[PDB]
């Protein structure tokens, strides 16, 4: 009721949480009269804050004796495999 | 061994070339940290890998160790610090990336570590931030390639679920936003997440500052040839 969960800026974050991931598109703010990490720090603070709030929010989760999961999308980010796909 | 439908964490292979300096390995060090179980530290003075020259050593090695993805680290007058990111398809290298280790903020170094830090498991799969606007530009193969590497590098073994409990510790890759003439830069940060009552049903989210803190100047890279690249993208 009193610090703020959410983030907000022009450009929106995007989501991979298959991958645990998400996008910052908004340009990558590095003030000269700060401290590079600091800078840094604060970005990944709010994509942070986004990201675990995505999490959180549109994940299912199931609470049991296997304890306490959040249920993953399928990851959307395609990536190259190793070995070419089977036989068949 | 043999090729299967759904393949696990990409193992990673991690080596080095001709009198690797100290803040090189400490990186190499770490990666094979973040990359455990499934990642190979071979620590022999490898000499006569030159992989924008012939990545057929590298192939070899990799092959050797069944490892789809090598980290590999150098250094000469050229290009210092240089760290090369390889990805293997199909027993040989798909595409390829430079990435070369810039100097501090200003006199502290990069200290020694061998892990991430005492307060982050090891092997956990970590949160993913790509903040900056090049990852979002279709047309920039360069950065296109190295988010699509690092989440490979990185994405450790994938999986439907996730306990609450091990949402501890977040990855940043930022790219500097781009100025004409100049090679990118990108910056790889990891925080520890520690979350705070806040009111709200949400948690509020703080950082502490862990492991090493990198910044890279792109190098040269090899791309996939559209052939093999667009068979290696084919999901079973």
């Amino acid at each position: 009721e009193r610090l703020p969960i959410t983030v907000s800026k022009p450009t929106p974050y995007t989501f991979d949480l298959g991958h645990l991931l998400a996008n910052d598109p908004n340009p990558l703010e590095l003030p000269k009269s700060e401290p590079l990490n600091a800078s840094l720090k604060a970005t990944a603070r709010d994509g942070v804050q986004s990201l675990l709030n995505q999490l959180l929010t549109t994940c299912p989760i199931t609470s049991s004796q296997q304890g306490v999961l959040l249920t993953l999308p399928a990851p959307s980010t395609i990536l190259p495999r190793h070995k070419p796909l089977p036989t068949p | 061994k043999e090729p299967q439908l759904i393949e696990g964490a990409k193992r990673v292979l991690l080596l080095h070339g001709s009198k690797c300096p100290t803040p090189l390995h400490t990186v190499l060090k770490v990666f094979h940290s973040l990359t455990t179980p499934h990642s190979v530290l071979f620590h022999k003075k490898n000499e006569n890998i030159h992989p924008f020259e012939s990545t057929e050593s590298l192939e070899f090695l990799a092959n050797k160790n069944d490892c789809g993805m090598v980290i590999f680290g150098s250094s000469n007058k050229k290009r210092p610090n240089c760290l090369t990111i390889a990805r293997i398809f199909d027993s040989k290298v798909l595409d390829m990336a430079e990435l070369l280790l810039l100097p501090d903020a200003n006199g502290e170094g990069i200290p020694e570590m061998n892990r991430l830090s005492m307060h982050v498991a090891i092997g956990l799969r970590p949160l993913m931030l790509f903040s900056g606007s090049a990852w979002d530009d279709t047309t920039s193969t360069t950065h296109t390639m190295l988010k699509s590497m690092l989440v490979d590098l990185f994405k450790g073994e994938t999986s439907d679920k996730i306990d609450v409990e091990g949402l501890q510790y977040a990855l940043m890759v930022g790219a500097e936003e781009p100025t004409a003439g100049l090679a990118p830069i990108i910056h790889l940060r990891w925080y520890k997440i520690v979350t705070k009552r806040s009111g709200h049903k949400l948690p509020r989210v703080e950082l502490e500052e862990i492991g090493p803190k990198l910044d890279f100047k792109v190098g040269r890279i090899q791309e996939a040839p559209r052939d093999v690249m667009k068979e290696a993208m084919k999901q079973g």
